[PDB]
């Protein structure tokens, strides 16, 4: 199950 | 750029008997980037119906795949995998060895 | 023992034309499970393990929403990382992202990871507690600054003892019959004339799961590391795993040499001899 949201660098 | 050249292994996955299906491996470690070129050869020849691992990387970053294909050894016959990649100079042949 | 959920993503960039290419895949401890390639037909999340169908379409769905949303972060980051690094935009760069959970041998959460890398090196990397990151370089510091007011560290500590784990026992569950199975290896030795006062033995070990294990030569019970070759772990394509070692001994003194196999599938370690 992926993470929900991906934070952009 | 850091660019890491792959390290090559060919061998069969089950225990190689002349006359038996089998599946001829070529996996690929250690490299980077990760546009690679994996061919498997039958009498200096490419065979077409070759698979691979979709891409992954270890700790260090470095990618692998396996190349893979179903074949029948048998006496006559010659196998090997031939690897280009942008830290070779010319692609690299690494033939299969039945004790390896 | 102890098991681990992990996804791995790599993004490449393609100047000439066109969108990066973009591949992800998600692992249980050795054993991939689901992937996506942006440049396969499905433009879905796609299984990759038997026990994984089992989810029914709003899994999928959500699968597939969150990796394309993935995919789209990690085409930004190739532009932003472009930028802090004063790079042009004609050549191919890649990044790299690995998160994941492991938990220990009580079932409960024992570690969480988020890294990222650029170019093949070390960019960012949250610390062991959670709390805190580890950046590289002063354009991973400028990222450092911009998560830290964002409370990113907050949110992935959340998903990584939270949902990570919870989803990871599911897995676990749904694919007892192979995930948490050991295959022991398969185990045998060869013996080879290199001239007529000099043998190889080699001591194989096959079909084994998980990739872990050890191989190592005794001489007269003692550890002999001096004329020997060990080939990396791999792959034999069918799930299990291989691997041998070799000596070179004097012909006739084949009986000092024994290999010893360590491997979780195995209670006791085993000692193979010629």
């Amino acid at each position: 199950n992926l993470v929900p949201m991906v934070a952009a660098v | 750029m850091i660019q890491r050249t792959p390290k090559i292994q060919v061998y069969s996955r089950h225990p190689a008997e002349n006359g038996k299906s089998n599946f001829l491996n070529c996996y690929v470690s250690g490299f980077h980037p990760s546009d690679i070129e994996v061919d498997l050869l039958k009498n200096g020849e490419r065979i077409e119906k070759v698979e691979h691992s979709d891409l992954s990387f270890s700790k260090d970053w470095s990618f692998y795949l396996l190349y893979y294909t179903e074949f029948t050894p048998t006496e006559k016959d010659e196998y090997a995998c031939r690897v280009n990649h942008v830290t070779l100079s010319q692609p690299k042949i690494v033939k299969w060895d039945r004790d390896m | 023992g102890s098991h681990s959920m992990r996804y791995f993503f790599t993004s490449v960039s393609r100047p000439g034309r066109g969108e990066p290419r973009f591949i992800a895949v998600g692992y249980v401890d050795d054993t991939q499970f689901v992937r996506f390639d942006s440049d396969a037909a499905s433009q879905r999340m796609e299984p990759r393990a038997p026990w994984i169908e089992q989810e029914g379409p709003e899994y999928w769905d959500g699968e597939t929403r969150k990796v394309k949303a993935h995919s789209q972060t990690h085409r930004v980051d190739l532009g932003t990382l472009r930028g802090y690094y004063n790079q042009s935009e004609a050549g191919s760069h890649t990044v790299q992202r690995m998160y994941g959970c492991d938990v220990g041998s009580d079932w409960r959460f024992l570690r969480g990871y988020h890294q990222y890398a650029y170019d093949g090196k070390d960019y960012i990397a949250l610390k062991e507690d959670l709390r805190s990151w580890t950046a590289a370089d002063m354009a991973a510091q400028t990222t450092k600054h911009k998560w830290e007011a964002a409370h990113v560290a907050e949110q992935l500590r959340a998903y990584l003892e939270g949902t990570c784990v919870e989803w990871l026992r599911r897995y676990l569950e749904n694919g007892k019959e192979t995930l948490q199975r050991t295959d022991a290896p398969k185990t045998h030795m060869t013996h080879h004339a290199v001239s007529d006062h000099e043998a190889t033995l080699r001591c194989w070990a096959l079909s084994f799961y998980p990739a872990e294990i050890t191989l190592t030569w005794q001489r007269d019970g003692e550890d002999q590391t001096q004329d020997t070759e060990l080939v990396e772990t791999r792959p034999a394509g069918d799930g299990t795993f291989q691997k041998w070692v070799a000596v070179v001994v004097p012909s006739g003194q084949e009986q000092r040499y024994t290999c010893h196999v360590q491997h979780e599938g195995l209670p006791k370690p085993l000692t193979l001899r010629w």
